[PDB]
RNA sequence: AAGCGAAACGCAGCAGACCAGGC
């Protein structure tokens, strides 16, 4: 994960964008936070997909992942203000490339595209 | 009030050279004779065991 | 009262970056390499493998304060080179220069143990 | 500017 | 108050402006900032520090 | 109330208790030290 | 653009010191490594001490100072042993420390010379250098009869810019040019000085003649050791600590380069 | 006192100056408008500093002189030398 | 995508002498 800025309305929901952003980013860091009983097959046997299985053992907790993912300093910046793994907002300190955002982000439009023989769509 | 256990300048161990020291003065050597036998060839360890004071020894002579 | 703790001057505190880079705005093909938890043993060495690189115009190092435990060395090149290579072969150099030594040391040891 | 978030399948943290 | 005195001692790395003053001191003392939205988030960290 | 006290030459743990005169039972010594506590007391060797 | 390639030649090897010369290289790595060899090379030595009981004259922090002074064989442990800051155990464990014990009652009438030989050690391999099988015995307190020392410490892995107890050297002679040919120094009078152990002139010389194209080579180094270290370890496991810390730099600097995009 | 003419300096003095940033960064700390950009500056001294470089500091000086006149300079009447 | 037993609770000072010492 390069970088990360947040726009949510509540700090839950800063939560839940910044744990869904570094399941998405499938860093290392994160998947060796994975601990206590989570599994990758149902009891049928079949394979899950990793990504939601990841997603959902994070949602349910996320302190270790947080604990793990890592701290950088911030640089200065008017609006953007960083976030520390127990939640609590800090000036100083961040979650490695992770800020968050007072003002709001910009929104959904649809682009008319065209499309080769082979399917390779183009704008 | 007791001999250090290394020299403040290099770090030499001189803890163990004082009983060894006054072993040596009491067989009739010069304070000089007995630093080199003890293998104190630096000036700063020499200082440690030449400018000691063992002021422990005056205060065993009080009751615990 | 206010003795800092001995271990701070190698251990990293939680989130501290060991090193940071800046580029030089003054002159093209600069910067400044930031290595928390450090001293003159390393920039020394640094600073001398960098001197030797004919590519590097520059190459110098400074400790801010000696109380803290940070250094910053700064490197300048040629446009068709790059500063953060030259730090990054300057570290390679010494690497195999002390792999070599050691080698170089355990052969004198052992000549030397069996005579 | 509140928005929805299409398709979703997650729950609330703790 | 809000005054302090110690010990002096010299600094060749400091600028003519400049002062080292000990954490103790600087922990002790204090400055009453007003707050602002360009301050309240750096404020607000230090309160709950 | 149980303190092991010490003498200064006669050294016995004679149990002095509160609202009493300090004075050894078996010497008649007036002053009296306390015994080191059973805490657990470090010391980092720096 | 790249690297020297140095060579070496010992003149002198004994248990206590080791006299040899590195020459081909700069003046940087030289004293990087006369610096390593005093603060960058772990050992073993003591960093924690619980006093259950001391009548002695010298208090508890005099005692526990002296006790981490106590140099300690590290010889093969050290590199096994690993730091408490890392160690994922608690207290005291067997892999991340060494436990010591020490229990003196002096109950005759003539003094007891509390000595290194009475610390007992759970390793047999980390021990005080005096106890190792001439020298006499590190000396920690003497005690008058009815006094009591006893307490439980423990060793820890260090290096010396954390404690000059950590610190397995006894002087380091790093000498280079021994005849001012680089000119280095300027002697107002070099006829008042005298001349080096590793100087190559006649008497009727005073210092070599000036060399413009001179740069310094040929380093002349005596590490003597306290004894808890051979005087060869302490050279391999400096720059063995120096190549890890380039290494782990090289680590943090990819790491910066890569997190630029 | 007639502000056609005004005999004190034109220019404005180290006091005058102190007492402006100072008297200033006050009334931004307490959330005044501030008058001209501020890209990166939120200490209210260095607003204040900034709005005077640019001279657009709201403030009357009103130098009282020994008679009992007065005359008020306004900030941007007066020229900054520092 | 997944899925099982299908109430009530952060103190406090003498003061005033005199002596020694600090740059
Ligand atoms: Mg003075
Ligand atoms: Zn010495
Ligand atoms: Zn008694
Ligand atoms: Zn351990």
């Amino acid at each position: 994960l390069i970088q990360l800025i947040v726009s949510g309305k509540d700090e839950q929901s800063i939560a839940e964008a910044i744990i869904v952003a570094m399941v998405f980013s499938q860093e290392d860091c994160m998947i060796k936070a994975v601990r206590g009983d989570l599994n990758f097959v149902n009891r049928a046997n079949q394979r899950l997909n990793p990504m939601h299985q990841l997603l959902r053992h994070f949602q349910k907790d996320a302190k270790v992942l947080f604990q793990n993912w890592g701290i950088e300093p911030i640089d200065n910046v008017m609006g953007m203000i960083g976030i520390l793994p127990d939640m609590t907002p800090s000036t100083e300190m961040s979650l490695r490339g992770v800020r968050v955002s007072k003002m709001g982000v910009d929104s959904t439009e649809r682009v008319v595209v065209s499309i080769d023989r082979f399917l390779r769509v183009r704008d | 009030m007791i001999i250090p256990v290394r020299c403040f300048t290099c770090g030499k161990i001189v803890g163990n050279k004082w009983e060894a020291y006054l072993g040596l003065l009491q067989a009739e050597y010069t304070e000089g004779d007995a630093l080199d036998a003890l293998g104190l060839k630096r000036y700063c360890c020499r200082r440690m065991l030449l400018a000691h004071v063992d002021l422990i020894e005056k205060l065993l002579n009080y009751a615990p | 009262m206010n003795a800092p703790p001995a271990f701070e001057s190698f251990l990293l505190f939680e989130g501290e970056k060991k090193i940071t880079i800046n580029k030089d705005t003054k002159v093209p093909n600069a910067c400044l390499f930031t290595i928390n938890k450090e001293d003159h043993t390393l920039g020394n060495i640094i600073k001398s493998q960098l001197l030797k690189d004919p590519q590097v115009l520059f190459a110098g190092y400074k400790v801010p304060h000696p109380l803290e435990h940070k250094i910053i060395i700064r490197v300048q090149t040629t446009p068709d080179y790059s500063p953060q290579e030259a730090f990054t072969n300057a570290i390679t150099d010494l690497i195999s220069e002390l792999s070599l030594l050691e080698e170089r040391f355990r052969v004198a040891i052992k000549d030397k143990q069996e005579g | 500017a509140a928005a929805a978030a299409a398709f979703a399948a997650a729950a609330a943290a703790a | 108050d809000f005054s302090a005195r110690t010990v002096i001692t010299p600094d060749p790395n400091l600028s003519i402006d400049q002062v080292g003053v000990p954490r103790s001191i600087a922990a002790n003392m204090t400055f009453a900032e007003i707050v602002t939205p360009f301050n309240i988030d750096r404020l607000q960290e230090l309160v709950r520090r | 109330q149980p303190m092991i006290y010490i003498c200064g030459e006669c050294h016995t743990e004679n149990e002095i208790k509160s609202r009493d005169p300090i004075r050894c039972r078996e010497c008649g010594y007036r002053i009296m030290y306390k015994k080191r506590t059973k805490r657990l007391v470090v010391f980092d060797a720096r | 653009p790249y690297a020297n390639q140095p060579t070496v030649r010992i003149t002198e090897l004994t248990d206590e010191n080791v006299k040899f010369i590195i020459e081909n290289t700069d003046l940087a790595v030289a004293n990087s490594i006369r610096r390593v060899f005093i603060a960058e090379v772990p050992i073993i030595a003591i960093d924690w001490v619980q006093i259950d009981a001391n009548s002695s004259v010298l208090h508890d922090e005099f005692i526990a100072h002296r006790l981490g002074l106590i140099p300690l064989t590290s010889d093969d442990i050290v590199d096994k042993l690993q730091y408490s800051r890392d160690c994922t155990c608690e207290e005291f464990c067997p892999e991340c420390s060494v436990e010591f014990t020490l229990d003196v009652r002096c109950n005759e009438d003539q003094t007891r010379h509390v000595t290194s030989r009475d610390l007992i050690s759970n390793s047999p391999r980390v021990i005080p250098v005096t106890s190792r099988n001439e020298q006499d015995d590190i000396l920690i307190v003497k005690l008058r009869k009815g006094q009591e020392l006893r307490l439980r410490a423990y060793a820890k892995k260090g290096f010396g810019k954390e404690h000059a107890k950590w610190n397995p050297t006894a002087g380091v002679a790093f000498e280079y040019d021994p005849d001012n040919a680089l000119r280095h120094t300027v002697y107002p009078k070099p006829e008042e000085w005298p001349k080096s152990e590793y100087s190559e002139l006649d008497e009727d010389e005073s210092q070599a003649p000036y060399d413009p194209n001179g740069k310094p080579e040929r380093f002349y180094y005596n590490v003597e050791s306290c004894g808890s270290l051979r005087p060869e370890t302490i050279v391999l496991s400096a720059l063995s600590g120096l190549k890890k810390k380039l290494s782990d730099l090289q680590t943090q600097l990819s790491h910066e380069i890569q997190s630029d995009v | 006192q007639a502000n056609q003419k005004r005999i004190t300096t034109p220019y404005m003095t180290k006091y005058e100056r102190a007492r402006v940033l100072g008297t200033r960064a006050l009334q931004i700390a307490m959330c005044a408008p501030v008058m001209v950009e501020l890209e990166g500056e939120t200490d209210p001294l260095l607003i204040a500093m900034k709005e005077l470089k640019a001279r657009k500091i709201p403030i009357i000086i009103r130098r009282y002189l020994p008679d009992g006149s007065y005359e008020d300079w306004g900030v941007d009447e007066l020229i900054i030398s520092d």
